[PDB]
RNA sequence: GGUCAAGAUGGUAAGGGCCCACGGUGGAUGCCUCGGCACCCGAGCCGAUGAAGGACGUGGCUACCUGCGAUAAGCCAGGGG
RNA sequence: ACCGUGAGGGAAAGGUGAAAAGAACCCCGGGAGGGGAGUGAAAUAGAGCCUGAAACCGUGGGCUUACAAGCAGUCACGGCC
RNA sequence: UGAGCUGGGGCUAGGAGUGAAAAGCUAACCGAGCCCGGAGAUAGCUGGUUCUCCCCGAAAUGACUUUAGGGUCAGCCUCAG
RNA sequence: GGGGGAUGACCCCAGGCGGUAGGGGAGCGUUCCCGAUGCCGAUGAAGGCCGACCCGCGAGGGCGGCUGGAGGUAAGGGAAGUGCGAAUGCCGGCAUGAGUAACGAUAAAGAGGGUGAGAAUCCCUCUCGCCGUAAGCCCAAGGGUUCCUACGCAAUGGUCGUCAGCGUAGGGUUAGGCGGGACCUAAGGUGAAGCCGAAAGGCGUAGCCGAAGGGCAGCCGGUUAAUAUUCCGGCCCUUCCC
RNA sequence: AGGGACCCGGUGAAAUUGAACUGGCCGUGAAGAUGCGGCCUACCCGUGGCAGGACGAAAAGACCCCGUGGAGCUUUACUGC
RNA sequence: GACCACCCGGUGGAUGGGCCGGGGGUGUAAGCGCCGCGAGGCGUUGAGCCGACCGGUCCCAAUCGUCCGAGGUCUUGACC
């Protein structure tokens, strides 16, 4: 079997959390967990609860066995975005807009006998 | 290009970088453990060990030649009698920069230990 | 620098008020047509009781 | 807005490869002397993980 | 078993391109509407007995709307049901 | 609403489902969010809710590319799927 | 210390005011303010003008033209008889 | 065009068929009407997404699957807000530049402790620096709950926030003497009398309105998280009526 | 010397943009070519820098002319008041 | 040396910091003693303080560690 959690309309930009997610695409959970908790991002943290609520949900509601299962599957998809308005010189306005990603870590059990 | 010149600056001018070191000795020397950034702490070393170097000699002099950089009339009395002793026989190392590996946020930077040795 | 508006309340009453509008007849057609455009305010409004 | 400016879109083939260059370097992680877990080297491992050093307790 | 000079050819993608599958975004297309538009009837003034239009209030708890006016989500009487 | 001292200007914004039956409880989480359970004929109808096109952005797969040069196609042969 | 500067309260305005005079100033563009109206002013000028197939297929000359990058008539294209 | 008399639509036959401005002729599709009290439709309408299939020169029409969930509408005629790629077109959406410039005065920061899921950024402590005819304090304008406290962090904060001038809620503004009005008059405004003007209206004596000017009786302390010459305490005055 | 520029963490715009797979010479072409011819040169992708070219961006040339366009000003231009 | 790259070290080690010595700069420290009513002067005193340059010394810090990385396509040609 293989389990998923999503995080959705996080507030960060896509592109800048996608950095950190395909830096643990295919690893092991426990490998995985060790490359989050060092990687200076800010993305790591919401990525981090992402993967934990993903095992969360492996174990208790479709058992896998913690000790077994890899990230088959990551990926961080564009939430909508929030539109700002950023006062500029001679009176100009422009929009700055703060991103907003769905991150969907997917878990699965690795094939191991 | 600029070799040598042995000496960071840390992004301030004289006066605020002499200011950081003395305010930063003063803060060892009462805690004897310290948590900063891996350069602050570098630069930090030997700052202090002349410090206390000088404070193994005793005499007024060194006495009142460490309150230009520490200013406080103790502290000077619990370098030179309480700290300064344990010394004696120790030549140079005093002092000891071990690095965490937790950094800060929203900020990013690497941190260091820099406490008194032995 | 001085800009265009430097706020005075009896000033702005003293001139676009209710009582100013009413005493010349092209002020009561002001009144007459954010009337008949149902304007929630027919006038400024100004305060500082 | 002023003096110089981009003459023509970026194909989506040429940012992407600007980009070529900006993937992360998973950190560099050691396991810890004695405590049980993997910490990075050079460094007081967050666990006390240091002997004849001290290590502000996690005991 | 190998070595060896000449020569001849594979895999490999940091990344990119085309195709396929599935999503994210976004809100077009379709269907819906009791809002609008048009013509045709009907109907046609209100006000010092203070109009029109308002301000402020008003609920056991009430931000706004609607209703009402210190008798304030309403009071009295007739008719309907 | 907002813009304008003022006269005046002047928008955007409709749709779950037959019925709230609007998701008890449990798990991760500070929350948001999700995973189960559950409701439903249907939950990519879950309330940023009918349909959900295109641009746009991702994940995965087939072919391809690091001695070539171009309005990007076309006509040939050939490999691979 | 002056033809000084300054608060508050007032008056003067659109062919009008004010101006130790620059056509300066009259709400961040004044050789004639702003809003709304006449109004869909007028524009011999620039731009744009959206499905398919089938047949024919021009002119850039002449004369007049406050006419010359616009027109009226003739010329040359087309359709019906 | 000529025969084929087939008058049909059908055959052989021979010719023409580059094309802008333009002329002409055939059709396709879109919305609506009659056809409709009909027919298609939950065994799934319209719309969407595929298709290497079928018919049409083409515009298009079919057919098949997936989606979709309540409409659709033949033959054959009728009427139009009837086909977009461009108008520095209009509205909206999303890209590019780009993880680029920038994050708003060069007065300046360091550590320890505390809270907290999370702290360079909140609280406390010590150290350091900056204003000090201010970058301190008190009035007036203007603003209108921003004040005090409790609970909060989605957004606002150019980062972070556990904080806040932000969100929810509750509280808080006390006067015969302070300011203004039941006083005065100034420019100016208004305006019985009066004068003028097609109407609207314009003037105008007195009077009236009009103030940061004239006139008028409160000083010092204390208390609240938030008010005080306002409450409290002590000393001191004003006007009106009897 | 300090504040930027460079690197790291956090936040994250802008004009411009037909699409791009965007080299040099000598020619050619609407007369000044990355895009046509011939030759020469050149593995793919970036980072910091310079400003010769993309007749680079910006502003539907302010000069010039055209329009039987407009406006301010003048006078023994005309005609009014 | 912008980042990257390049170079030297990483305990079997003198890589940096410290400490010591030398160079070098400043030019006679504090404290005490003497003279002067005093400002000061003299002696101790080339004292004291001291960034980079030349070295020394394990006192502090480069601990402990993990990860990547060949087994060699084919033909021919000569020799085993
Ligand atoms: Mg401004
Ligand atoms: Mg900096
Ligand atoms: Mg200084
Ligand atoms: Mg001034
Ligand atoms: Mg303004
Ligand atoms: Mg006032
Ligand atoms: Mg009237
Ligand atoms: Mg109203
Ligand atoms: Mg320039
Ligand atoms: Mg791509
Ligand atoms: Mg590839
Ligand atoms: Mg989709
Ligand atoms: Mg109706
Ligand atoms: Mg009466
Ligand atoms: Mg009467
Ligand atoms: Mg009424
Ligand atoms: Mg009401
Ligand atoms: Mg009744
Ligand atoms: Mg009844
Ligand atoms: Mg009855
Ligand atoms: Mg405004
Ligand atoms: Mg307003
Ligand atoms: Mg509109
Ligand atoms: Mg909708
Ligand atoms: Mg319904
Ligand atoms: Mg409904
Ligand atoms: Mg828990
Ligand atoms: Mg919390
Ligand atoms: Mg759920
Ligand atoms: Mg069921
Ligand atoms: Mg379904
Ligand atoms: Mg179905
Ligand atoms: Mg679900
Ligand atoms: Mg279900
Ligand atoms: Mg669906
Ligand atoms: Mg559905
Ligand atoms: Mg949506
Ligand atoms: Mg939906
Ligand atoms: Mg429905
Ligand atoms: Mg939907
Ligand atoms: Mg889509
Ligand atoms: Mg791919
Ligand atoms: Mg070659
Ligand atoms: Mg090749
Ligand atoms: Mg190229
Ligand atoms: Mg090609
Ligand atoms: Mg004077
Ligand atoms: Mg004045
Ligand atoms: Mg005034
Ligand atoms: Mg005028
Ligand atoms: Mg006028
Ligand atoms: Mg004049
Ligand atoms: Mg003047
Ligand atoms: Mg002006
Ligand atoms: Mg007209
Ligand atoms: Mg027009
Ligand atoms: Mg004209
Ligand atoms: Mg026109
Ligand atoms: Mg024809
Ligand atoms: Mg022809
Ligand atoms: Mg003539
Ligand atoms: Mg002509
Ligand atoms: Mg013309
Ligand atoms: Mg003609
Ligand atoms: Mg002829
Ligand atoms: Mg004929
Ligand atoms: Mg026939
Ligand atoms: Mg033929
Ligand atoms: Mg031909
Ligand atoms: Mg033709
Ligand atoms: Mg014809
Ligand atoms: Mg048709
Ligand atoms: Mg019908
Ligand atoms: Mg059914
Ligand atoms: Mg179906
Ligand atoms: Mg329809
Ligand atoms: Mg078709
Ligand atoms: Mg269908
Ligand atoms: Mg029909
Ligand atoms: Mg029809
Ligand atoms: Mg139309
Ligand atoms: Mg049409
Ligand atoms: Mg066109
Ligand atoms: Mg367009
Ligand atoms: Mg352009
Ligand atoms: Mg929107
Ligand atoms: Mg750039
Ligand atoms: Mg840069
Ligand atoms: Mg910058
Ligand atoms: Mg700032
Ligand atoms: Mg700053
Ligand atoms: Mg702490
Ligand atoms: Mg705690
Ligand atoms: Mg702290
Ligand atoms: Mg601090
Ligand atoms: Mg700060
Ligand atoms: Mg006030
Ligand atoms: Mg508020
Ligand atoms: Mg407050
Ligand atoms: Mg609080
Ligand atoms: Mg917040
Ligand atoms: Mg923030
Ligand atoms: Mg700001
Ligand atoms: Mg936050
Ligand atoms: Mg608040
Ligand atoms: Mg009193
Ligand atoms: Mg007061
Ligand atoms: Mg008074
Ligand atoms: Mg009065
Ligand atoms: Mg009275
Ligand atoms: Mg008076
Ligand atoms: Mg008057
Ligand atoms: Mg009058
Ligand atoms: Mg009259
Ligand atoms: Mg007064
Ligand atoms: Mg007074
Ligand atoms: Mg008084
Ligand atoms: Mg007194
Ligand atoms: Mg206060
Ligand atoms: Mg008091
Ligand atoms: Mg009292
Ligand atoms: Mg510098
Ligand atoms: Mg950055
Ligand atoms: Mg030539
Ligand atoms: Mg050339
Ligand atoms: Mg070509
Ligand atoms: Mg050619
Ligand atoms: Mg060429
Ligand atoms: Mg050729
Ligand atoms: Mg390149
Ligand atoms: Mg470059
Ligand atoms: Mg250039
Ligand atoms: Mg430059
Ligand atoms: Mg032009
Ligand atoms: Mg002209
Ligand atoms: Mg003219
Ligand atoms: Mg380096
Ligand atoms: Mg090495
Ligand atoms: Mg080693
Ligand atoms: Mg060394
Ligand atoms: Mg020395
Ligand atoms: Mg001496
Ligand atoms: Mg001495
Ligand atoms: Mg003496």
């Amino acid at each position: 079997m293989e389990a998923k959690a999503i995080a959705r309309y996080v507030r960060i930009s896509p592109r800048k959390v996608r950095l950190v997610v395909d830096l643990i695409r295919g690893k092991s959970l426990e490998e995985a967990r060790n490359i989050l908790r060092y990687t200076n991002k800010r993305g790591a943290y919401f990525v981090a609860k992402v993967l934990e609520s993903a095992a969360a949900n492996a174990v208790n509601n479709h058992d896998m066995l913690e000790d077994r299962l890899y990230v088959k599957a990551a990926y961080v998809d564009e939430g909508p975005a929030l539109k700002r308005v950023l006062p500029r010189a001679r009176g100009r306005a422009d929009i700055i807009k703060k991103r907003t990603s769905h991150i969907t870590v997917i878990l699965g059990e690795k094939h191991g006998k | 290009m600029r070799h040598l010149k042995s000496g960071r600056k840390l992004n301030r001018h004289s006066s605020h970088r002499l200011a950081l070191y003395r305010n930063q000795a003063k803060s060892l020397l009462t805690h004897g453990r310290i948590t900063t950034t891996v350069p602050k702490a570098k630069e930090l070393r030997g700052f202090v060990d002349h410090l206390i170097h000088l404070a193994k000699r005793g005499d007024l002099h060194a006495r009142r030649l460490v309150l230009r950089d520490l200013q406080d009339v103790k502290l000077v009395r619990k370098l030179f009698d309480e700290i300064a002793p344990r010394y004696r026989d120790r030549q140079g190392g005093y002092t000891r920069v071990l690095k965490l590996a937790e950094r800060r946020r929203g900020d990013g930077a690497p941190l260091a230990l820099v406490e008194l040795v032995e | 620098m001085k800009r265009t508006w430097q706020p005075n309340r009896r000033k702005r009453a003293k001139t676009h008020g209710f009582r100013a509008r009413m005493r010349t007849p092209g002020g009561r057609k002001v009144l007459k047509r954010r009337r008949q455009k149902g304007r929630w305010r027919l006038t400024p409004a100004v305060r500082k009781r | 807005a002023k003096h110089p400016v981009p003459k023509k879109k970026t194909s989506k083939a040429r940012r992407d490869a600007r980009r070529s260059h900006h993937a992360l370097t998973p950190p560099t992680l050691v396991p810890c002397p004695e405590c049980k877990a993997m910490k990075p080297p050079h460094t007081v491992c967050p666990e006390c993980g240091y002997y004849a050093g001290r290590k502000v307790l996690e005991v």
